[PDB]
Formats: structure tokens, sequence, C-alpha cells
């Protein structure tokens, strides 16, 4: 029966990827031949916000587009008022080693996780004008690589042990699991409508999901390596990705294939961080050495590169207005770029 | 038992990606194009806002 | 009103200085160690699902945070990053055992990481009466996995512990020497293994782990001010 | 969250005094606690503030020198000692809760105050000074300012606050849009930055009372009252 | 006649081998060094602010080579403040020398429990304290002198605050930090720190004693020109030296150098 079934399965990938190359007529280059290129994308450190003591692991921005939720190995999440430098907050954390943060749409909560195996929900807006914590939502039996918030209620977090969960936080318990992936999930993506989610694993294959349904809608493998860093595409029908192997691939939800990949011969470390701008012209990426370089998403050519970290860059994130950039990085420093 | 059941799921997971349908990469592509074009200019960090309209200088 | 915003922002900074003291003044240590090891009786002799168990213990007034990575996949590739900067590495082996092969394996991949290239190894033999039982009793013989130790003679500087039979000095330091060997191969001076024989029961481990901190903020100072 | 006044009583005019407020359920200490002081048959009147931390604080140029504020995190409570008196200082003595932050409410608690008995200003105008009106019914209650509140950072720094016969008063709008919470929606927030309206949509049988505004860009209004 | 040749020979032999190591190896500390100022630690501000002291320094050397202080002599205003620029420089140097021994001691032999004051805060408030007390050990007497009236009383300050307190200070950190070596050495690299330190005790002593001794000697008895060069060849001959036996005879600025040539 094994060797029968998996006789089967073989025969479905084949198909698979043959629908997969037929439906490749043309490729993004192709079409994106007309489009004038972006040139020379230059962007200066508008802010450095400083005060974090160790490595910064996460930050996300929040909805309203000014703060910003950064969080740290020392144990510390720090809501920052971007305009002004300002520290809004100084959440306490339990546990030291945090691996990711996340800022309610409503901007009501912030959560939490990391090696700890919880994710915690932080209630930012109480009466007693103190962050607590609202909720230890516990389940995963691996540390929490990313969490995302649906809306105040709901939040989807991956995890180290190869499944991503829906969780409802009234009731603290998983609402749905989704499972599958066949190495560590390191990244979310939800889309606009938050109908869907992407996750990479370490297994080198972005798995596509339905919240509602709570299940795998399609996978895709380019990558050679595990997935450090997924975001979807502003129109939510692509997103690209990032690998150790040291390049991104934009994929496409309806060719369920690989549009493009952006990759240079001297780049040659892993990427830790992608996302893109409003418009999703750029594709900002995050690298292991020490800087962030800026592509053009329609061509295949850098753009631009936001040098100026001492150390690995993190994290990174755009806000939602697309006003402006904020990267961290292992020197525990956030820096804004504009 | 379990092997073949875990290959059960797996087989239908496959015959479920393979039946849905797809679209034309060209199609996809002029899609990406068209939503780059239309939002252009309302992407600040694509074409340089001056130091009057952003909020950080 | 911002003005009272900024005045609130400057509290908070002197809070993160407040705890930058501590975070400053503290040790953190990241302990390994396959299950068969007795790490969990080298924390719990410690007078001082959930992925992590830290520790707090205190030697002539330095406190020492020790983690003890607890649930988690059985593949390390990825956490391992955070722990990237942390004092030393408490790698601990059951000297006894044999997996003593995946042992070895599992300190090589730890020594040749990435990310714990500039991380110094407290490297803990375990279980070291055991091993001694293990070889005097003949029941199991470390030829039977190693074919080295049917070649290997104890070096000079191998100093016997008052009691120890001739075969058990040979044994341990064969042992020894295998994890020095993979220490040394890769060895660029960044970081340093530190050989340890050690037993469930000792209390000598947290002394042990307190010289060996010493000596590696030592190094790390040492290289800070241009000496090495 | 409550705090409750101590002192109070009769006090001769060269005589001194202390007001005492204990809070309790939330962090005191993060709170800039104001004493604002209600006289009688008169409107609101801010008398003094003491930011987070016994940092900054402000006075009144009425109790300037003669007034002093002072905070005792551990205990919990906030002091007022009135080395010297008056007639006019006979009014009853609330103790205010506030926050500055990004998207905070400052004033949002109001204490329930003691009434001590004895035996340049940007003034706030409130176009009218009592409204007849019936239940049901929507009323635009309005003010102005002797400059525009709008600042350059761009939010108009005006506060409503309605008092309840019997009450102490209730932040309603904060900023000049943002409903405070428990606040119901009834309650609207507009103005131009000099003139400013609180356009109530329907009347309810708690909603009759005296309606305050104030700035922060600290001076209340006369107050405009409600009659059903 | 001799005297001149001997002088003569001396001076060309500093400027060919010492001056360019001093002055080419000083611009390179402070451009290594400010090229990643984000990443310095707290040696490399001590480092910085040695350099600049030991380039001034050179520089001012450059006119004790070949004796070409008679121009600047003409005016007495431009002699004044050579003078005491030099003597600023020299104390800053000597007193950056003392400092960076004592910091090697606490960081080396007390690195457990000495976190608090060894932070980039301190370090840079201590390189400023170090510059006022130069600045005071050169002006104050100098001021006292001239309302009171090359005095003996301050030549002896001179010799106090120049040679016999920082090389007591240098010897003693500098001895116990060779204990905490060789100790740990013993237990579970360190004989190139140990040489390294051996190396800057001695360069120290050889360089700062003959112009210290030259003026002791004179304090209790110019008759000395030849050797007056030589004394003060050897004093600047501590300057040039100093940014290769700390900076890039060792391996961490040696790779900071490297880098800086690889991506600037």
């Amino acid at each position: 029966e094994l060797d029968q079934l998996r006789q089967e399965a073989e025969q479905l990938k084949n198909q698979i990827r043959d629908a997969r190359k037929a439906c490749a007529d043309a490729t993004l280059s192709q079409i994106t031949n007309n489009i004038d290129p972006v040139g020379r994308i230059q962007m200066r450190t508008r802010r450095t916000l400083r005060g974090h003591l160790a490595k910064i692991y996460a930050m996300h921005w929040g909805t309203d587009s000014r703060l910003l939720v950064s969080a740290s190995q020392d144990g510390k999440l720090i809501i920052w008022d971007s305009y002004t430098t300002n520290k809004v907050h100084a959440i306490p954390l339990r546990s030291s080693w945090v691996m990711t943060c996340a800022y309610a749409p409503s901007g009501n909560y912030v959560a939490c996780g990391g090696l700890d195996n919880i994710c915690s929900i932080y209630n930012l807006k109480t009466r007693e004008g103190n962050v607590r914590v609202s909720r230890e939502l516990a389940g995963h039996t691996g540390y929490l690589s990313c969490c995302r918030f649906l809306d105040d209620n709901q939040i989807v977090t991956s995890s180290g042990d190869t499944t991503c969960a829906l969780w409802d936080i009234e009731t603290g318990q998983q609402t749905t699991t989704f499972t599958g992936h066949t190495g560590d999930v390191m990244s979310l993506s939800l889309a606009p409508d938050t109908r869907l989610f992407v996750s990479g694993a370490c297994d080198a294959s972005a798995k596509l999901w339905d919240v509602r349904e709570g299940m795998c809608r399609q996978t895709f493998t380019g990558h050679e390596s595990d997935i450090n860093a997924i975001c979807f595409f502003p129109n939510g029908n692509a997103f690209a990705t990032g690998s150790d192997d040291a390049t991104c691939r934009l994929f496409d939800l309806r060719a369920d294939q690989e549009l493009m990949t952006y990759s240079h011969d001297n780049i040659i470390c892993g990427i830790t961080s992608v996302s893109f701008s409003k418009s999703g012209r750029l594709l900002l990426a995050g690298y292991d050495d020490f800087n962030c370089n800026v592509w053009d998403a329609l061509k295949a050519d850098r753009a631009g590169v936001l040098a100026g970290h001492d150390n690995r860059v993190s994290c990174l994130g755009v806000t939602d207005d697309g006003m402006a950039v904020a990267t961290g990085s292992w020197d525990s420093f956030l820096k804004i770029w504009n | 038992t379990a092997s073949i059941a875990q290959a059960r799921k797996l087989v239908e997971q496959l015959k479920m990606e393979a039946n849905i349908d797809r679209i034309k990469v060209s199609k996809a592509a002029a899609d990406l194009m068209a939503y780059c074009e239309a939002h252009a200019k309302e992407d600040p960090l694509l074409t340089p806002v001056p130091a009057s309209e952003n909020p950080f200088r | 009103e911002d003005k009272a915003a900024v005045e609130r922002s400057k509290m908070i900074e002197k809070q993160l200085q407040k705890d930058k003291q501590v975070y400053r003044r503290t040790l953190r240590l990241l302990l390994l160690g396959a299950d068969n090891s007795g790490k969990s009786t080298i924390v719990k002799q410690m007078r001082i699902t959930s992925g992590i168990f830290e520790t707090k213990f205190q030697v002539d007034k330095v406190n020492f945070h020790m983690f003890d990575v607890g649930a988690q996949r059985d593949e390390r590739r990825k956490w391992i990053q955070c722990f990237n900067d942390v004092t030393a590495i408490i790698f601990v082996v059951d000297s006894s055992d044999n997996r003593l092969q995946e042992a070895l394996n599992d300190f090589d991949s730890i020594w040749n990481n990435r990310w714990l290239r500039t991380i110094s190894v407290i490297l803990f033999l375990n279980k070291q009466d055991l091993l001694a039982e293990k070889v005097l009793a003949g029941k199991s013989k470390i030829e039977d996995y190693f074919p080295e130790f049917a070649r290997y003679t104890t070096p000079e500087d191998a100093t016997p512990e008052p009691g120890e039979d001739p075969r058990v000095t040979r044994a341990k330091y064969f042992i020894r020497k295998e994890f020095v060997d993979i220490s040394t191969a890769s060895g660029d001076g960044r970081h340093i293994c530190y050989p340890h024989f050690t037993c469930a029961v000792d209390t000598e481990n947290a002394r042990r782990i307190f010289n060996d901190c010493k000596d590696i903020i030592l190094q790390m100072n040492l290289r800070e001010y241009n000496l090495v | 969250v409550q705090l409750v006044e101590s002192g109070g009583g009769l006090v001769q005019p060269g005589g001194s005094r202390k007001l005492s407020c204990s809070a309790s359920g939330f962090a005191f200490s993060s709170f800039g606690m104001h004493w604002v002081r209600q006289a009688p048959e008169k409107g609101l009147e801010w008398v003094a503030y003491i930011s987070s931390g016994s940092g900054t604080i402000y006075y009144a140029d009425t109790v300037k020198g003669r007034f002093t504020i002072s905070r005792d995190d551990p205990k919990n409570t906030l002091f007022l000692q009135m080395t010297s008196l008056r007639s006019e200082d006979t009014a009853m003595y609330y103790c205010v809760r506030s926050i500055y932050y990004y998207g905070s409410s400052p004033f949002d608690f109001w204490g329930q105050g003691t009434t001590l008995t004895v035996s340049s200003d940007i003034v706030m105008t409130q176009a009218t000074s009592s409204v007849p009106v019936t239940p049901g019914e929507s009323v635009s209650i309005s003010c102005r300012s002797s400059k525009s509140l709008l600042h350059s950072n761009g939010n108009t720094y005006l506060y409503w606050f309605l008092q309840r016969p019997g009450q102490s008063p209730q932040l309603l709008i904060y900023r000049m849009s943002n409903l405070a919470s428990g606040v119901p929606d009834r309650f609207s927030g507009s103005g131009s930055g000099t003139a400013f309206t609180l356009t109530i949509s329907r009347l309810e049988a708690e909603d009759v009372g005296v309606y305050y505004c104030m700035q922060h860009l600290l001076t209340f209004g006369a107050g405009t009252k409600l009659e059903l | 006649h001799q005297q001149y040749v001997i002088g003569l020979f001396l001076s060309c032999l500093y400027t060919i081998f010492l001056f360019p190591i001093g002055f080419v190896g000083n611009i390179l500390i402070l451009v290594v060094n400010i090229s990643f100022r984000e990443k310095m630690t707290i040696p490399d501000l001590y480092f910085i602010n040695l350099a600049v002291a030991d380039l001034i320094l050179v520089a001012d050397s450059l006119i004790e080579v070949f004796n070409l202080h008679e121009r600047y002599y003409d005016i007495a205003v431009l002699c004044t403040f050579m003078s005491l620029f030099l003597q600023v420089n020299m104390y800053s140097s000597v007193f950056f020398l003392t400092w960076m021994s004592f910091d090697r001691y606490i960081a080396l032999a007390r690195a457990m429990r000495c976190s608090l004051f060894r932070t980039k805060h301190h370090a840079r408030l201590s390189c400023g304290l170090i510059w006022m007390a130069s600045v005071s050990a050169t002006l104050v007497p100098f001021t006292a002198v001239h309302l009171q009236h090359d005095v003996r009383e301050v030549q002896w300050l001179e010799v106090t605050l120049g040679f016999i307190v920082p090389f007591a200070i240098i010897g003693l950190c500098y001895s116990l930090i060779v204990r905490v070596l060789v100790r740990a050495h013993r237990h579970r690299r360190r004989q190139k720190a140990l040489r390294m330190i051996l190396a800057v005790v001695l360069v120290f002593f050889v360089c700062w004693l003959p112009e210290n001794v030259f003026i002791s000697v004179h304090l209790l008895q110019h008759a000395h020109p030849l050797t007056g060069h030589i004394v003060n060849l050897a004093a600047f001959s501590n300057s040039c030296l100093n940014p290769l036996i700390y900076s890039f005879l060792g391996e961490t600025f040696r790779d900071k150098l490297r880098l800086y040539i690889e991506q600037k």
C-alpha cells in the first residue's frame, strides 16, 4: 500500500507540475519589460529608536501608522511613538526569550511569544493605566515563530512544532489547527481581507491556508532552503518569501507558481524579513549581512540599500500608510527609513 | 496503518491541490502590473514625498 | 500635553537603565545535553508545555541565569539563533552511556554552528562514577564502539585523582580527548571548550562554572582591549 | 479605580489644612494627579498638578506659594497642604487622575472630594449659562477660547466634562473629538480650533447636568446647565 | 665638532624610522576607529584620545627634528602657545597611558562585578576628565609662576606628574595584570598578551626615563645640547611607538583596519 500510495502521490505531483508549467506562458519579467524601472530609490534614517537592552527580534506597526511595538531578547516590549521617539509603553515580559510580537489592528492589544511556547496577549488600554496580560495561549509544543491578529479576538500563530493554529482569545483555546508543514513554521502573512494566510516553513515550502475552513488551499516549493520570511503582496493575490539560500521569490496565488526570483550573485546570505511598499512596487528585504536591500518588485534588480545597521537586520516592517519603513536589528536599535 | 493513513491524507491533499484550476502566468503578471500602476502615486516610498508632507521630517 | 508624554518617556528610560544595570551584571548560560545526560540533576543540585526552564544561582556575588531548553522539536537549527551572545554553553554528556557517538555529533553541530562560533563551551562529562563502574566491571567496553581505545595510552598530563584505577583514568581521558579534538579542530581562538569530569551530586559544579565564566569573560575583555 | 479625599471642614482664614487623597484600584505612580476646586454655586477651577514620579509641578497663580502639592507612591496618597487660607478657598476639592501619552485620556477619573470651608490664562467662555430642554432632544453646547486650542502637532486640546447633580464631574470628550471610555455614543465632539460644540443627539434622564469645557494647551468654562 | 654630527645622525634616524610610525599610525587609528564609530568599545575611546595626543606630539617633534625651534622663538606669544600646547599634550599622553593601564586592570582582574564602572558613558567622562586634568597640570603651575614672577618647583611637579607617579601606577597595574594573566593561563594565547604588556611598560619606561632624569639631574646641578636632543627624541619616540605597540601590534584593531580597507 505504501508504495502504491507514494506512486499515486508522485503522479499527482507530476500533474500539478505539468499544469503549472502549462500556465507558464510568459514571466513577470517579460510583462514588466515595458514598465520604466523604479531607478535609484534612496531613503535616509529619519529616526533611531534606541532604548532596548538586547537584540531586537521583532517589531510590528500599529494600524494608526504612528505607534509600533518592538520586542527584544531581554524580555521587553516597548511601544514607541515613532513620530516623537517617545516610549509610550515598556511592558516587561515573564519570558526573556521572545521571538515575535504583534499589534492588534484596533490598537488595544499586543501579542507576544517566543521560546516559551506561549503567546501572551497584553491589554494596552485597561483602566488601571498599566499593561497587564489579558491571556496566555498555551498549546503549542514548540517555540512561537510568528503571531498576527485577525481581530481583537482572533489570533493566528506559527510554531516551531510545524503547525499553525488559530485561537479565540476570550476562550483561550485553539479554534482550529493548521497542520501539513514538514518543518518549523517561521513566518505568517495575513491576506488584506484576512480570509487567507500564508506560512513558510523550514521544509522550504510555503503553504496557503483558509482560516474559516482550516485547510491548506495550495503549496509552493520554489526555494532550496528554509523560508525565514513571508509577506503578502498588497493586491492579496501574490506573496514574496525569504530563505536562507539568499533569494526572494514572488508567487501568485492564482497562477499557483513562482512569478519571479530576486537575487544577485554578490548577495550570498540569508534573508530575515520581507515586505512590500504601499503600492507593491518595492520589495524591501532584510539580510544577515547587517543591511537591507530594496528590490523593484516588477523588475528583478536592486533599487537601493538601507545600509546603516551595525548587526543583523532581524525584523522589517512598512507602515500601513506606506510613509516609512522600520527595520530592527540585533544591535538593539530600530531605524525608521523614509 | 499509521504510515498508510498519513499517506492517504497526503494523497488527498495532493488531489485537492491538483483539482484547483489555474490562470495564465501572463494574466497574473498583468494584474500585478496593473495594481502597481493604479496606486503608484499613493506610495510615498516609491515617489519621495517632500519634507513638508511626511511626518518624520 | 506632549511635554508630559516626554516626561513619561523619560521615566521609562530611567526604568530601562535600572534594568540595563541588572542585565549587564548577570551572566546567561545555555544548558544543553541529551536526555540521558544528567543535566536535569545538574540544575536540581543548584542551591540558588513549556519551552525554557530558567534557573537562577549566585556564586561569589555574581548572578548566573542558566537556561535549560524544555519542550522543543528535535531539530535545534533555528531556535539556537536566540542564544547567540550568551556567556557560555554548558554541554552535558553522559560519560558512561552507547549513544556517545550521538553526543559527539551533537557537540560537533553545536561547535560548528554559525552563530555559536564566538561562544565558549563548558563541556561537562557527567556520570563519571558510572563510567568508572562500567570500565571496572567489564560488562561493556568502549573498544566495542570506538576502535582507537585499543591503541590509546594515557597522556602524561593526566593527573590521577586519588583512588582512581589506571584503566578508568585512561577511559575518561579518552572520552575527554574525543571532545577536545572536536573543539580544537575548528577552534580559532574565538571560543574555547572547557572539559570537566563531573558527577551528579558534585557541588563543585557551580564553582567550576564560575571559574570557566571568569576565564571566558577574561578572554572576551582581553580581545576587547586588543591584548589578543 | 477609587479616589477618596480626606480632610475638609471648618478652618479659620489664617489657619492651615492638608487634604489627603488615597488612591485605590490603579497604578497611582504612573498617573499624574491634579487638584481641582469647585467653589459653591460656581464652576470648576484648577488648583495644582503633580506629574508622575513627583517630577514637574504646577500651581494656579492664586495659590502659587500658598499651597503645596505632595505625592507618596508607597501609600498611594496625594497631599495638598495649604499654609494660608481665605474665604475664597472654600470649595469642594476634587482629586483628578490623568495620564499622558499618545492617545491617552487625561482627567478621566475624578475623586469624590472634600468640602473645605473657611470662616496669560486661556480664558474659556461658554455661549449659554443654561439650556431649558425636553428629553429626547439634541442640544448643541458651545464654547470659545481666547486663542486657538489647535496646536502645531495637530490636535485641539479641549475637554468636556459632565457633572450630574450630587456627583463629581465625569470626562465626556477629550481632545475635542474622542469619546471617553464608558461614554455613550449619544455625545459628539466638533470644533474649528477656536470655537467648539458638544452636540449631544438624544437627551437622557442621566444626561441632565452642568457641562464644563476645559482647555489643556488650566482653565475651565463657566459651565452650561441642562434643565429638562 | 662631532657633537653636531651625532645630533644630526640621531635626528635623521628618528625622522626616518619612528616619525612615520607615529604620524601614519595615529591618523590610521583615528580613521579606523571613526569609520566604525558606531561599533566602538570602551578601549576604543582611550585609543582615540591617545592617538590624538600622540599625533599632536609627533607633529611637534617634527620641529625638534633638526631643531627648527629658533624660528618660532621669534614671537613670545607663539613660543608660549607652543610650550603650553606641547606640555598639555604630553601630560594627556602620560595620563592616558596610566588610565588605560588602570582600566585594563579593572577589565581583566576584576572583570566580575565591575560592569557598572566600565560603561561607555563613564569612558567618555574619564577621557574628558583626563584632558581637563592635563590642561590644569599645564596651566596652573604656569600661571602661578607668572603671577609670582624653568622654575625648580615647577620642574619637580613636571617630573612627578610626568614619569614618577604615572610610571608607578603603570607598573603596579600591569604587574597585577601579569599576575592575573599568568595564573589564569596556568589553569584550564595569554603569552601574547603577557609580552604585549611587557612591551608597553618597557617602551614607556625607556622613552620617558631619559628626559625626566635629564631634568632631575639639572634640578640638582646648556652644556648638554646633544643630550637634550637625545632625550627629547626619546620622549617623542614614546608617542611614535604608542600607536604601534597599542593598536596594530594586536589583533582586534588589525582586524578593524582590515575591515576598513576591505569596505572603505
